[PDB]
Parts: structure tokens; sequence; C-alpha cells
RNA sequence: ACCAAAGCUAGCUCAACAUACUAAACAAAUACAAAAAUACACCAAAAUAAAAUAAAACAUUCACCUAACAUUAAAGUAUAGGA
RNA sequence: ACGAGCUACCCAUGAGCAGUUUAAAAGAACCAACUCAUCUAUGUGGCAAAAUAGUGAGAAGACUUGUAGGUAGAGGUGAAAA
RNA sequence: CUCGCACACGCUUACAUCAGUAACUAAUAAUAUACUGAUAAUUAACAACCAAUAAACCAAAACAACACUAAAACGUUUAUUAAUUACAUUGUUAACCCAACACAGGAGUGCACCAAGGAAAGAUUAAAAGAAGUAAAAGGAACUCGGCAAACACAAACCCCGCCUGUUUACCAAAAACAUCACCUCUAGCAUUACUAGUAUUAGAGGCAAUGCCUGCCCAGUGACACCAGUUUAACGGCCGCGGUAUUCUGACCGUGCAAAGGUAGCAUAAUCACUUGUUCUCCAAAUAAGGACUUGUAUGAAUGGCCACACGAGGGUUUUACUGUCUCUU
């Protein structure tokens, strides 16, 4: 084949030993006695230096098999920045769920109801968008890494402004950078969603199941579509050190146990550094599935069984102007066999909050053709976000 | 156009072209240092 | 001073790795090739020329992969394609009519029956019909595809005698190799590269071609129309 | 032109007095006089507020499982910053029922506030411009942890022409010995948003002290009286910059001096301790040619440091102070006038 | 051109050149880019109690000086170890195998302040 | 009358003898970009002397030309030389 | 032996081009910053061992330019002016 | 009148205070940021030093919605180890750097065109000559090699040469020279430092120059392949005499000789030896100027390329007005 290493840039082979060292029963005369190099003397060979006292910073990195957590079976870890080739498809295969395009019926009813709306809805949303895109920074054109969290938090505060009308949102608390670990064996493959997310909302009360028994039973007749050339473990990190333990972000006795909504942000200035919408949807699927697994295994146990009370979680992913909403209902724990019940998911994708934003007034032919502000505005995305926020109450 | 200002000072360039390490990294620079010491120069290099 | 090459990367990477161009300069610093330098900034896409490369040694049989995307490569005149199969992705040279979401088969099995050669297949020369069009041909079994790669160029298999395959290269020269050598069937992508027109002198500078010297050199004896006989067959089969 | 860079979170020994000299502000210990004409509104749930605060404490200190922190020192930056954010959010959500303004308010999370002003004259000592008069310029670029911005300005605490026997401290020395250093860059006046933002006024600021200004750090540096001075300097710089940004967004400057006072509330939080300040900007003509006949002075009301909890251990809060919670409640329930 | 007779210091270089003036380091660089200072590396000045010390920086002029007799190894041995070894030899208890009791040390790596390696600054 | 002029000293040169031959100072730092206390390496190398000149040109040739054998003769002899 | 801190060409890393006509960032057009130097007049031991004033060409590109490095004379480099 | 503030690079105290200047420096005085003596100074938050090892990662920056080609620097997460304990070290002045000088020169970046920087005149008279500016009767290029310079204009055209943008003799030549897209040749079947991490639709050594019509004959000589024959001119390069003839000028034609072919198409007094100011027509009152025609140019000529064409050019020539001190003739 074609070796990808170059002999000129690779580490050089040690120089050939001096002719003295091949003479049996003869002691070479080297310059090791004077502690410096001098021509005419043989090259001394030194034993591997052993620092009898171990120093933390200047010692060699221990090998992987020396770690106490090293295991023979390689586990496929899914962390925060994992990319999936066939994102939605591989996510559905690995999580054992059936996908639905539209949002759930109760979410639609809560969203489309004008009573649950904000006092000045369109104006407050436009003000939040303008503040995030232009007003929040002293620079003329703020970066995505700046205005993605700003717009997400502005929408969160806009939703929080409804706590006056609904005195039930106080049962929730936000959380930042909590470790999530959910490992499961599916089709003799050990997968594990392990990492940390952007933001996580937790609540005291559980989220009621949304999928009806008719849909649950019809899910039995659904078959997951398979991809032959690509293995389901595409894009996952094959790791050899791990712990098979359902570690949620919190310890025991937490007052706000049930996760309500995950918040994912694609705060990256470069398109290659950002996620594709498909991969972002896959990431949200896997992270919500991990959270639901943690909750189910702390409530019911580690046994693989169908849940009589399904665990439903929500997730929102924000590109800065594109929103992806997801409601995942976990109904079963046994994922080794594919003949059982499948979980359910409603994935509302490609939701544009606004078409384009002009931070500066464009002037064509000495006149202003388009003023400052967002061109195109879809309030339905915000309505769906508000429905997801108020879904608990 | 106008000449005579061909010397644009730069300490990094001065030390990398006529510095002590640059002089000693080659045998010819070592011989230059030897000649300067034999002549008795107060400054062997920059 | 002596410069260090930029090609220090042992591990295969799908993502484009940045490269440091050198215009006609060797490791010393003198010009060895004239008319090279001052090009556009480019990255290098790692191309796996060894097409038949199983992921795991447990299963050495023929394997099927899927085409993901056909993209442009500034390094070579051809258009490259990302292909994923098993647990790893790799860049290969896309043939003429490869599109996104296509099936590719890579086999080394030779049988008494020729395999119906599609455009994405990679079969050894012994399993292909007597007169097919091929590219990325190989010199020794397992060596890798050093030969035909340019856009639109393709050789033709002529005959297979005594367990040995003979092909015709784009230079109309006959090449004799073992029948085990893995080759890809079809023409290389971007067949219209020969028909492209450079619009101005600036496009050559964008590609990285310094203009030729102005020294007027009188033509010597080398100049003129030399009608030569075709060179003999180049054989790589080592007869005992 | 050249200007000084005034840092709110400063390591200078006695910087509150220097900031007072720069600002023409007088510091009064204790709360401002309470407007006792309030309606019998505060019937809130002190138990529920304590429960929320303790839940935030326990979550950010013991409950939240994060990555294994190899330094065993357990720096209080990453422990208190999420705690401060969650405490502000929970308090705003809980007290928005009593105060409708908090619902319509906007919460800024680590968003800078910039201010640039002039103060006094100075003869240039060195350079080719020696012997000529140059005005001293100061700039404050603060990064408050949490900000609350509202639609209508909060009411004043004392009248515009309110007089105080205490005079502003004046330094008979150069500002370079604080130490302060001159720098030249973009001099911006920023409130937390651009001028096009409809919320041209704000409600309260939150400032988290850095690890550099810890009580243990100051004690090791042999500084015990400067613990309160750090809070005083932080509040005096931050609230003054914030009110000056408000005034200059409303349109007042040196020759267009402010007509109605601009009031400010600030909560400065250490890892364990809390402190509260109230700042009232009345005069903005701090330049030499307009300060000749200016009787008004800025006022900064300050409170001494007071801890909230005490050595919480194993998901159980040992000590708790209700007075700090009540002070935070009053700060968050202060409301603009209705008309 | 530039000057060569003046010493090459940190002031006459670019921003990337910042050379120390001869002071000893007091630590290393940590994780977040900060400097971590080690309290073991800083010199701890061991100062005595001068309250009950009845000695002055100057001497009485009428006091006489002494004939210059620099201390030497043989004299130090005579004042310290010679009487002890002489007494042991007179008593018959002198042991050539073990000389540690007279003040001699076999190796230096054992004690804290060593002589040949010079582990103490002053 | 200004400008000016004159000292006899510092010291140098050639030899002989001579111990036997890189002077003194080296507390700290010195081939990181020298005078910068402190971290897992690479270290290193040799391959004829040439020509300016003379032969009135210039090609073969042209002593001395940084390699010990010194002095008195043999002797500018035998020899080597586009002889 | 010493020289690529000026210059000829490359190699890494950065930075600039405002306004106007134009579906155009088109090796387009006008004209700034900026880069070159067509013509003339002074200057000719001068401000200057190559300048000043007027006037000119390019001005989103084969464009300028900052820092660091490389190619060293029987050679280097050169859109050949030895 | 308006090149000011700061930072980077560079110079090192030339910076600040007090005192003195008879002399030394300012190209002269006053006095002093540029001379002398003494004493002090630049205090870090800005900047320098400021983790490695494996894995997930094709999807540009240009308000980035989404696209073009020339395919494009700028990043997080996971896992293993990262001394753990205040306060470390260094640059902080300036009127300054490179040019022998306190030099009208050369100098990167962010801001504004003044809210900051400075003074063309040492004092007189107002000779000639010189440089710069303004204005001018009537004329309006009649001056001159040339409409060079200047001008209340700042337009329309005809030719030569190069297609065009561009580059070149730093310091007498910026071009008709070079390069250029396009078209042709030759040289190479291939791996770890150029070419190239490429594979004949590729990469080098070259010629000529876009495009349009084309590129006619020759291997006799010298080169190159073929190791001899033989092939090559888009290889180095060459492509004819003598004499008479139709009815007077000519010669369609013929005889004879040598060649490898005897200069084909085209253009033509040209940037093309001399005769040349070739002959003729237009332009002017006058023309060795310019343009169009005739044409053996016996020394034009077809990729050392021949012919025309749009756009283009501080390239070189010729006109029409408008314009003016270039000039009548200067004041
Ligand atoms: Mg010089
Ligand atoms: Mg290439
Ligand atoms: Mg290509
Ligand atoms: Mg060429
Ligand atoms: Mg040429
Ligand atoms: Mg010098
Ligand atoms: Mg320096
Ligand atoms: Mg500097
Ligand atoms: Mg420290
Ligand atoms: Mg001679
Ligand atoms: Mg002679
Ligand atoms: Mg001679
Ligand atoms: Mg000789
Ligand atoms: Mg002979
Ligand atoms: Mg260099
Ligand atoms: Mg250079
Ligand atoms: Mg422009
Ligand atoms: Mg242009
Ligand atoms: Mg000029
Ligand atoms: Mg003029
Ligand atoms: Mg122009
Ligand atoms: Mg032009
Ligand atoms: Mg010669
Ligand atoms: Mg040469
Ligand atoms: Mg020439
Ligand atoms: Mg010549
Ligand atoms: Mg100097
Ligand atoms: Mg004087
Ligand atoms: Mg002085
Ligand atoms: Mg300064
Ligand atoms: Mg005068
Ligand atoms: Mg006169
Ligand atoms: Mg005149
Ligand atoms: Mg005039
Ligand atoms: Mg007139
Ligand atoms: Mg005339
Ligand atoms: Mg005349
Ligand atoms: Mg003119
Ligand atoms: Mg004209
Ligand atoms: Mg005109
Ligand atoms: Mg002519
Ligand atoms: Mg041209
Ligand atoms: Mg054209
Ligand atoms: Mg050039
Ligand atoms: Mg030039
Ligand atoms: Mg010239
Ligand atoms: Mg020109
Ligand atoms: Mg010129
Ligand atoms: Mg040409
Ligand atoms: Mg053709
Ligand atoms: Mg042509
Ligand atoms: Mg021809
Ligand atoms: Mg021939
Ligand atoms: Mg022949
Ligand atoms: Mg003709
Ligand atoms: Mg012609
Ligand atoms: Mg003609
Ligand atoms: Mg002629
Ligand atoms: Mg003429
Ligand atoms: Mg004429
Ligand atoms: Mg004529
Ligand atoms: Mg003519
Ligand atoms: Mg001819
Ligand atoms: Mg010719
Ligand atoms: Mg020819
Ligand atoms: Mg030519
Ligand atoms: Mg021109
Ligand atoms: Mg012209
Ligand atoms: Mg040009
Ligand atoms: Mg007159």
């Amino acid at each position: 084949a074609y070796e990808w290493g170059v002999r000129s840039t690779r580490k050089p082979e040690p120089p050939p030993l001096d002719r003295v060292y091949e003479i049996p029963g003869l002691e070479p005369i080297t310059y090791a006695g004077k502690m410096h190099f001098m021509p005419g003397l043989a090259r001394p060979v030194f034993p591997p230096w052993d620092p009898g006292w171990t120093h933390p910073k200047f010692r060699r990195l221990p090998p992987l098999h020396e770690h106490p957590l090293y295991k023979d079976q390689a586990c496929y870890v899914f962390h925060q920045r994992c990319r999936l080739l066939e994102g939605v498809k591989q996510a559905l295969w690995l999580t054992k769920t059936q996908l639905i395009e539209g949002l759930p019926e109760k979410v639609l009813r809560l969203a489309d109801d004008p009573r649950n709306h904000i006092e000045n809805q369109d104006e407050r949303v436009l003000n939040a968008i303008s503040h995030a895109r232009l007003w929040h920074s002293t620079e003329d054109i703020p970066k995505r890494e700046t205005y993605c969290p700003v717009i997400v938090d502005s929408l969160i505060q806009l939703c929080k402004s409804q706590i006056l009308k609904h005195p039930s949102l106080a049962r929730r608390i936000c959380a930042q950078n909590n470790t999530l670990s959910a490992t499961w064996n599916r089709e003799s493959i050990l997968l594990q969603v392990h990492g940390s997310s952007g933001a996580r909302l937790n609540a005291k009360d559980p989220l009621p199941p949304v999928a009806s028994q008719e849909e649950v039973e019809a899910t039995k007749n659904h078959v997951l579509e398979t991809f032959y050339p690509i293995s389901p473990t595409m894009g996952l990190q094959e790791c050899n050190v791990y712990d098979v333990n359902d570690d949620t972000g919190f310890q025991e006795g937490y007052p706000y146990p049930c996760p309500h909504t995950l918040y994912f942000l694609e705060s990256a200035n470069l398109r290659p550094r950002r996620f594709q919408p498909d991969q972002l949807r896959a990431k949200m699927i896997l992270f919500a599935f991990g959270s639901a697994l943690a909750q189910a295994r702390l409530l019911y146990g580690n046994d693989s069984k169908v849940l009589e009370q399904p665990v439903v979680v929500q997730s929102v992913g924000t590109d800065g102007r594109l929103f992806q909403f997801l409601v995942l209902q976990l109904n079963t724990t046994d994922l080794a066999s594919d003949e059982g019940v499948k979980n359910l998911a409603w994935v509302d994708s490609d939701q544009l909050l606004y078409q384009h934003f002009w931070c500066l007034p464009v002037i064509k032919k000495k006149v202003v053709v388009e003023p400052v502000g967002p061109i195109g505005f879809q309030p339905e995305t915000f309505r769906k976000f508000l429905a997801l926020y108020l879904h608990g109450a | 156009k106008a000449r005579g200002n061909e010397y644009q000072p730069s300490n990094i360039k001065r030390k990398h072209k006529h510095g002590w390490v640059r002089r000693l990294r080659t045998p010819t620079g070592v011989q230059v240092i030897l000649r300067r010491m034999h002549k008795g120069r107060k400054s062997l290099s920059h | 001073a002596t410069s260090v090459s930029w090609k220090s990367r042992t591990k295969y990477t799908v993502m484009p790795v940045k490269m440091r161009k050198s215009g006609g300069r060797n490791h010393t610093g003198q010009i060895q090739v004239h008319g090279i330098g001052g090009g556009h900034k480019q990255r290098y896409r790692m191309i796996d020329f060894l097409r038949f490369r199983p992921e795991h040694e447990s299963k050495p049989g023929p394997f099927e992969e899927k085409v993901i995307a056909v993209r442009y490569d500034p390094c070579r005149s051809a258009d490259i394609a990302l292909v994923a199969g098993g647990n790893r992705k790799r860049w290969i040279i896309a043939t003429e009519n490869m599109k996104a979401g296509d099936t590719v088969l890579n086999s080394d099995h030779i049988g008494r029956m020729a395999v119906a050669a599609r455009e994405g297949d990679a079969h050894p020369l012994g399993a292909l019909p007597v007169g097919t069009l091929i590219n990325n041909v190989e010199s020794e079994p397992g060596r890798g595809a050093q030969y035909i790669r340019a856009a639109g160029t393709c050789g033709v298999l002529l005959r297979k005698v005594n367990g040995t395959a003979i092909i015709q290269l784009p230079s109309k020269r006959q090449m004799q190799v073992l029948e085990t050598c893995i080759a890809t069937v079809g023409r290389v992508s971007n067949v219209d590269h020969n028909k492209r027109v450079i619009g101005k002198a600036g496009r050559n500078r964008w590609l990285g071609k310094r203009p030729n010297s102005g020294l007027w050199q009188r033509k010597g004896g080398w100049a003129g129309r030399k009608i030569r006989p075709l060179p003999p067959m180049k054989s790589y089969v080592k007869l005992p | 032109f050249m200007k000084y860079v005034v840092y709110p979170q400063t390591f200078a020994l006695n910087a509150d007095n220097w900031y007072q000299s720069f600002t023409k502000t007088v510091f009064l210990s204790g709360l401002p006089p309470t407007p006792a004409k309030l309606e019998p509104e505060p019937t809130l749930d002190i138990t529920a507020l304590r429960e929320a605060v303790c839940d935030c404490l326990l979550q950010e200190h013991f409950f939240l499982r994060r990555k294994k922190r190899a330094p065993v020192i357990q720096d209080r930056e990453a422990i208190a910053s999420p705690f401060l954010d969650q405490l502000v959010a929970s308090l705003t959500g809980l007290l928005s029922v009593h105060n409708p303004v908090l619902a319509a308010a906007a919460l800024d999370c680590k968003r800078p506030v910039h201010f640039f002003w002039l103060r006094g004259e100075e003869i240039i000592p060195r350079g080719h411009r020696k012997g000529r008069v140059d005005a001293l310029r100061y700039q404050i670029n603060d990064k408050p942890h949490n900000q609350i911005r509202i639609s209508r300005q909060l009411p004043e605490f004392v009248p515009l022409d309110y007089s105080i026997p205490i005079e502003v401290p004046v330094m008979s020395c150069k500002p370079d010995k604080l130490p302060l250093f001159k720098r030249q860059y973009e001099n911006t006046i920023f409130i937390g948003s651009k001028t096009a933002d409809p919320l041209c006024y704000g409600h309260t600021q939150f400032h988290l002290l850095p690890d550099k200004l810890k009580r243990e750090k100051l004690l090791k540096q042999n500084c015990a009286d400067q613990i309160e001075v750090v809070f005083r300097a932080n509040a005096i710089a931050s609230l003054f910059a914030w009110t000056g940004a408000q005034a200059m967004y409303q349109g007042f400057w040196s020759e267009a001096d402010v007509t109605r006072p601009f009031v400010s509330q600030g909560v400065i939080t250490d890892g364990k301790y809390f402190s509260f300040f109230c700042y009232q900007l009345n005069t903005l003509a701090l330049t030499a040619q307009a300060d000749q006949n200016n009787p008004r002075k800025n006022i900064c009301w300050g409170t001494q440091s007071k801890p909230l909890y005490e050595t919480i251990e194993d998901n159980n809060v040992k000590g708790f102070n209700d007075d700090v919670l009540l002070q935070l409640v009053q700060f968050l329930l202060n409301r603009p006038k209705e008309d | 051109g530039a000057d060569r007779m003046s010493k090459w210091t940190s002031k006459r270089g670019p921003r990337t050149f910042c050379k120390g003036r001869g002071a000893k380091g007091t630590g290393f660089h940590g994780r977040d880019g900060k400097f971590v200072q080690i309290k073991e590396m800083i010199p701890e000045l061991v100062v005595p109690e001068l309250a009950g010390f009845k000695l002055k920086p100057y001497v009485n002029y009428r006091a006489p000086e002494g004939t210059d007799t620099p201390l030497t190894a043989k004299q130090l041995f005579l004042e310290t170890a010679a009487p002890a070894i002489e007494k042991d030899f007179k008593a018959g208890t002198f042991d050539p195998e073990h000389l540690e009791k007279y003040g001699f040390e076999p190796t230096q790596e054992g004690k804290l302040f060593q002589l040949y390696p010079k582990n103490f600054p002053r």
C-alpha cells in the first residue's frame, strides 16, 4: 500500500553502534566518564532512566491498559460534539424509536390557544430578536457565538414572563454543564450517551405521557429502516475505558428530579465548526434518550422491561435563526431485541424564526431599499417554543 | 529611488544573523570568533 | 538551512489537512522546478488509492460501501468522492457518473465467470471482461494505484494470457501486470477538463504558475516533429 | 485622546476614596431613607423563598455532578457564578408575581457596561506638549454578572438638591499612584444594549467578586480593613458607570446636566458574603469648566458585608440569614412610579 | 548602525523578548495560564532575636586586636576531635571501624545541610 | 604682537639565555537572541592547495610558498628540464 | 571567510482598498487612501550620492504592505533590462 | 497654515526639576526638547513567558438567507495524567527610527480633519538677471523638431506597432521590449523532502502570441531520433539562371542548365540597404509631413509566423474646431 509517513520527517533511527560493541568480552572506552561528548571515543549506551521518585508533571503518560477502568469490550460513546453520518436514521436505529413529523396534539392545542399568549407577543419577540442580533453588543455585527445564547435566554425570559398568569413554573430550575451517562446494550453493541449539554431545565413534577395507547400498539408494527453499507456506530467514539453506571447530572435526593427541556446551541462562527440540522437532530435525540434512560433507571430499576408509565422529555436546538423542536417519549428499556415495543418521537424540524437580519441599512442607488431589522418573521416557531415551555403546566 | 537607508534595524534579525549562537553554530563562525579574539576585539559579536 | 516537509501525518484523516506549498524549492532552498509558486491557499484531502482495504482482518471478503458526496479537490484535476463503509470513511477518486447516494462494491475474488462491471466496482483485472475501460490500475498486487488518475483519462484492458493482464494506458503504451491487481472500471470524473479555457493570465497565477522566462532560446535539434515507433510493452510480472 | 482605565474590581488598598475623588460622589453608610408610604404588599412566602435559595445553594455546591476537578482547592468562581445566575433567575421568577415590572424586565447575563467621562484638568508634565492644559479622561468597562433592565425609571431616593455635610474626598496626589495607567482605545458609552433598545432604564446589578479579592487572599496579604473597601470601590465604579450610561442615553451630558436623578441598586456577592449598595446620580457636569459652580454631588448608599449561609455540609444548610434575603426581596420589589 | 558595546538587556528588545534581571524564579505556570508560586522555593529569612543581644556593630577602640591566625582543618581537628580520640586510645576503646562518634560523617546524602553539594545558600 | 616653535620621556626593534609554552581574574551568570538558576537527548563530519609571476606570448614547466634536521665541503656536481 | 535588514524570487503569518455607475469583487468604468513614476520647470557640492512643484497610470487584483525564514558569487535570482 | 493622538518595530535617558551659558551643540540671537553640572524617574489590570496524548469531526470567509470558483488562516467535546500553595520575572520617559546633519527624503496599524499641531517674514530698499503666481488690447499655433508649457476648452477623427490587464534597465531609455490567455512542438509508464504527497485531460524543457482567414515547397547540408538505412522543418534554415519569342511596351510560350525545392497565398516605397523627396490622388495658398492607390520587395513573405477587425495604450505620426503670452511684441 501507500504508507502515510515520510522518512524525512519521521523520527530518525538511532545511529549504528560503534564497532567496539560487537567484540565479545571487550569493554568499550566512551566519553561517559567526562560527562560530555568528545570525538574519538565510542558512543556510550545508557539504560532507561528510572526516576525513583515519581513527579506528576514530568512523568510519562501511563498506558491505557494500566487504568483500573480499562475493559476489553469497546464501548461506543456519544459525547456532545459527535457527528452522525445518517443523523436521524442512525439515531432512530440506535434509540429504537418511531419518528413523527408534527408536534404532539396537546402541544398544538396549547400553542394555538390565544389565551396562553403574551401581552404584546409580536412586539416583544421582535424586540428580543433585534436585541440579540444587533443591540446586545457594542460591535456592529455580533458573532453567532455571542447572539445564540443571548437569543435563547431572551426567549427563555419571554416564556418566564408568563409565570404571573401560570403560578406553576416555579417548580423548575436551570442547570449548566452537568455530566450525563446512560449506557445500554442494543443488538450486542454497547452504546453509551456520555457527556454534557448546553442547558438543562429540571422540575419537581414529571411530564405526563403524550402518546396514546393506540399509537403505542401501532408502534409494534413499525420496523426500523436499515442501512447495510454503514454500521450503526458511525461517528461514535470507540473507547476502551468507561463505567457501566447510570450517572445523571444530579445526586440522590434532588428536589427537581424530572428533566423537562434540554437546550442545545450551535454557537460557532464557522459553518464547518457548526452542526448540520440532521446531525443536530440526532444529537438531541440521543441526549434526550440518555436523560430519559437515567430517569427511568433511577425510578424503576436497571432491569430491561417495558415502562407502564412512559418518560417524556423535550429538547430545543438553536442555530441562531433556525429552531428544531423535539418531544421524545421513552416507553421501553429492553433494546437488545428489536421485536419489542419501540419508543416514540415527535421531531419538528427546519423552523425559521426569521429569514434574514440586516444589521446595517443597505443602500442601493443612493436610496435605502431595506431598513434595519429582521426581514420575514414566523411567530409560529415562537408559539411552539412557548408550548414546549408551558407543557408542564 | 532614494538610497542610503538600506539598514532597517531589527534586533531579532541582528541576533539571528550576527549573534553569538549563530556564530558558534558553524565552524566558520568559530574561526571568525578566534580571529577577533586574536586581534583583541572588545566585542566579539552582537 | 534545511526545511522540513509538511507531509508529517501517519494517521488517515477524512478532513482536509492544511499543506505548505513550496515553489520549485528542494530541501536546500534552491530552485529545482521553474514556474511554480505564489498559488492560492489549499488544503490536502487524503486519498486512499488502495481501493480494496477491509476494515478488520477478521473478514477479508469483498465489501460494499456507499457514496456520500462528490466534491471538488484542488490538488488534482479529478473530482473526489467521500465513501463510507463499515466504521470508517475515506476519500476515493470518483469516476465519470458517480453521484451522491450510490453503491460501490470492492472485491478481490477471481472466478471462471467475468463479473458484470458497473462503474463503481473495483475488481481485479482477472475478473473483468476482455475489453473494458478501467482506471486507477495497479502495478503489483497490494502496492496501490499509482497509475491512471487524471480527469477524463482511462485505460483499456486488452487481453489476459497465462494468468497475466495486459492493459493500454492513455499514452497508447501497453502495460503487463498480474491479473490479481485491483482496478476500477470506468472513466475518471470531470471529463471536460481538457475542454476548459483559461480566461486570462491571472487564472494561471491563481493555479500557481509563474510566467516563463523572457530569454529567447534558439531551437536545437530536439525541436521538430519526431515520429517514433511505439515503445515496447512495459512488463512488471517477474518471470522466474 | 489618552484616558485612564478604571477597574471596578481593583486590587488597590484604598481605591474607594480615589474613585470618590474621580466621580465627585459621597459615600453614606447604611440604607437610604425608606419610602414608608408603601402599600401592604409584602405578604410573600419567606419559607418558599428560603427553600428556593437553599435549593440553589445545594445544587451548585453538592448536588450538581460536574467533571472531576483535579485541583482540590475548589475555586469558588465556577461554584458561585452559576449559583449567582440561578439565584437571580429564581428570585426574579418568584418575585415577579408581586412585582409586574420584573416580568417585563430583561435579564443581561455577563454583558458589559461601558462609560467614559472627564474630570478636572492636568498640566502635561512630559513631551512636546509640556506646559499645556489637558483634561483628565476616565473610562470604566465593567462586566456585571447579572443585570435587570426595565421600561420606566425607578423613583428617586432623595431630592435633586439634597445637601450632605460630608464632602467628597480630594486627593493631593496624581492618580497614577493608585496605581492607575493611561491607555488609548475606543471610548464607548454602553448601558447593556444599544440606544435603539426600548429598555433605556434598568433596575439592579449583580457583581460577583473574583478569586483575587477573596477574604482569605486579603488576610494572607495582611489586609483586613480593605475587604469592605473592595466592595465600596466595585459598587462606586459600576453603579456610577451604569447611571452615567443611562443619563447619556437619555441625552444629558456636561453642558446638558441631568434634570431628574438616576437611581441604581447593586448587589455584590463573594463566595459566601453579600453586600448591597444604592447609588444616585444627580450631577453629570464633572468637567472643570462646568464644575466651577456645581453644588450637587452624587450619593452612594452602602451596607456592610453580611454572610448568607454558614458552612453548608452534606445537603444540609447549617446557618442562614433571613435579613440578607429580605434585603434582596426589597431590592427586587422596588418599583417605578405609576401615572 | 546599532550599538554593540552596550549590554544586551530586556529593554532593548521586542515585546517577545523579556529577559530577567538576575532574580531567581519562585514557581511555575499552572493550568489556566496563571503563575503558581511555591512557598518552598521562596527564601525564608531566618532572623534571630536581637532584644537580649548585647553586641554593637562597632568595637571599643582601646580594645586590642589579635595576630592573624586563620582557621585550618588541622587546628579544627585538634580543638574538636583530637581530645576525644586521644582519650579513647588511652582507655583502649578506640575503634578504627566506626569513627562517627568523633564528628566524622561517612556520607553526605544523609543529613540536611550538605557540604560538597552545597545545598544551603548561606 | 598673535599664530606659533624647543625640550626628554612614555615606550618600541633586533638578538642571547631560559624555565619548557594558550598571562591575571574567575563570588554569581555565561554557545535561550551570552553574561537569563531549573526537565526525557540526538551527537556529529572528512575528499591534493590554486593563482597573481617567470619562460619578454602561453598550453608542458615556474625555487621559497605555514610538511624539522642544523653548519663546513662535495656543488651549483651528477641529474631533471616546450633539454 | 562575510553578506537576501536594500533589492530579485519564494516560504509561513497577519493587515488594507472609502465613495459612484453597474444583475457583478467583471484580471469592467470615474475618483479617494494607497502603489508606481509619463511630461515639464526648478534643483546640479542641491531639501536630496536621485529631491520639490505642477501634471500623470493603476486603484477587489498577475494589487500593495507589516513580521519571521530561505536561495551566496565557477553562484543566487531574474514576466532577459546581460 | 493645517499630517494630530496612540500602538508595533527601532533608538537608548537624548524625558522631568533646579542652576549656568564667556566658550562648546542649535548652521544666527533671544534661551534651551537638542549644550554643561546636580537630583529624581517609567509602580499593571495593557503586552512577553503562559499542557500534552488518542478519538468524534467533508460541508468556507464576503451583514451569510444561500450560492461562485481560485476551493479557502481563524474550534469545541469526550477519556488519562496536568506540582496546587496570597503577593514571580520582564517592557512602561522622550521633542525619539533609517538617511554623514535638529536633512523639503523613506517609514506598518487603529482613530478623527480639530475638541489636537505649528509659523511662510532677523531688519530695511524695492536695481538688473533667475525661479513661482496672477492679469492682458487685436490676432488665435503665424513660435517650435513636436500644441513642450500654459490656457474661460478639456471634444471628434485617420494611420504604424503591440490583442487586451500587467512587468522591466533602483540612479539619463516604461517602449513598438518582456510576459499574457490561445495554438503548436518536443521529454517522461512513475513513490516517500523539489516535481508530488501528484500519474499522460498529467508534469517539465521551449517557440509564437487572444480571436477571424491561413500557415504553400524542401531532409540537399548541420542537429535530434534511429546506435547503419530511414523519419523530422509549428528543427537550425533555404525556396533559380541564360536567350528568343504575340503587332513596337511586355511575354501567355519555348530551348537549355543546376537544384531539395526554385518565394505559394497575402501585403507592399513599409519601422523593410541605397537609388527615394519612386509615380499619382485627397488634405494646405504652399507639405521631404499624413492617408488612399500602382508596384520585382531581385535584400517582403506565412508560428524566428503573413494578412485584416472591436476594445485597449502616459507608445510613435497627421487633421477639425474651442482654447490660450507659445508667438506677432511683450507689458
Ligand atoms: Mg550607509
Ligand atoms: Mg497541484
Ligand atoms: Mg481541479
Ligand atoms: Mg510557456
Ligand atoms: Mg519568449
Ligand atoms: Mg556599529
Ligand atoms: Mg524588550
Ligand atoms: Mg517596544
Ligand atoms: Mg502570583
Ligand atoms: Mg609570462
Ligand atoms: Mg617583463
Ligand atoms: Mg599575460
Ligand atoms: Mg606555483
Ligand atoms: Mg626527453
Ligand atoms: Mg533572511
Ligand atoms: Mg527579506
Ligand atoms: Mg472600492
Ligand atoms: Mg479596474
Ligand atoms: Mg512629484
Ligand atoms: Mg503652473
Ligand atoms: Mg486613473
Ligand atoms: Mg483604465
Ligand atoms: Mg572565468
Ligand atoms: Mg549565472
Ligand atoms: Mg535583449
Ligand atoms: Mg544587450
Ligand atoms: Mg542614534
Ligand atoms: Mg551659538
Ligand atoms: Mg541636560
Ligand atoms: Mg509614553
Ligand atoms: Mg529673512
Ligand atoms: Mg525682477
Ligand atoms: Mg514670469
Ligand atoms: Mg493666467
Ligand atoms: Mg491677449
Ligand atoms: Mg509651424
Ligand atoms: Mg518659423
Ligand atoms: Mg500639454
Ligand atoms: Mg487638447
Ligand atoms: Mg480640445
Ligand atoms: Mg509610416
Ligand atoms: Mg501593450
Ligand atoms: Mg478584447
Ligand atoms: Mg519581476
Ligand atoms: Mg520599477
Ligand atoms: Mg532608468
Ligand atoms: Mg508606460
Ligand atoms: Mg522613465
Ligand atoms: Mg512580445
Ligand atoms: Mg487552430
Ligand atoms: Mg496570430
Ligand atoms: Mg512553414
Ligand atoms: Mg536531415
Ligand atoms: Mg536524411
Ligand atoms: Mg495591395
Ligand atoms: Mg500592413
Ligand atoms: Mg497599410
Ligand atoms: Mg528602403
Ligand atoms: Mg516625422
Ligand atoms: Mg507640422
Ligand atoms: Mg507621404
Ligand atoms: Mg503610404
Ligand atoms: Mg528574405
Ligand atoms: Mg523575415
Ligand atoms: Mg525558422
Ligand atoms: Mg518575437
Ligand atoms: Mg503605454
Ligand atoms: Mg493612442
Ligand atoms: Mg499598461
Ligand atoms: Mg501691462
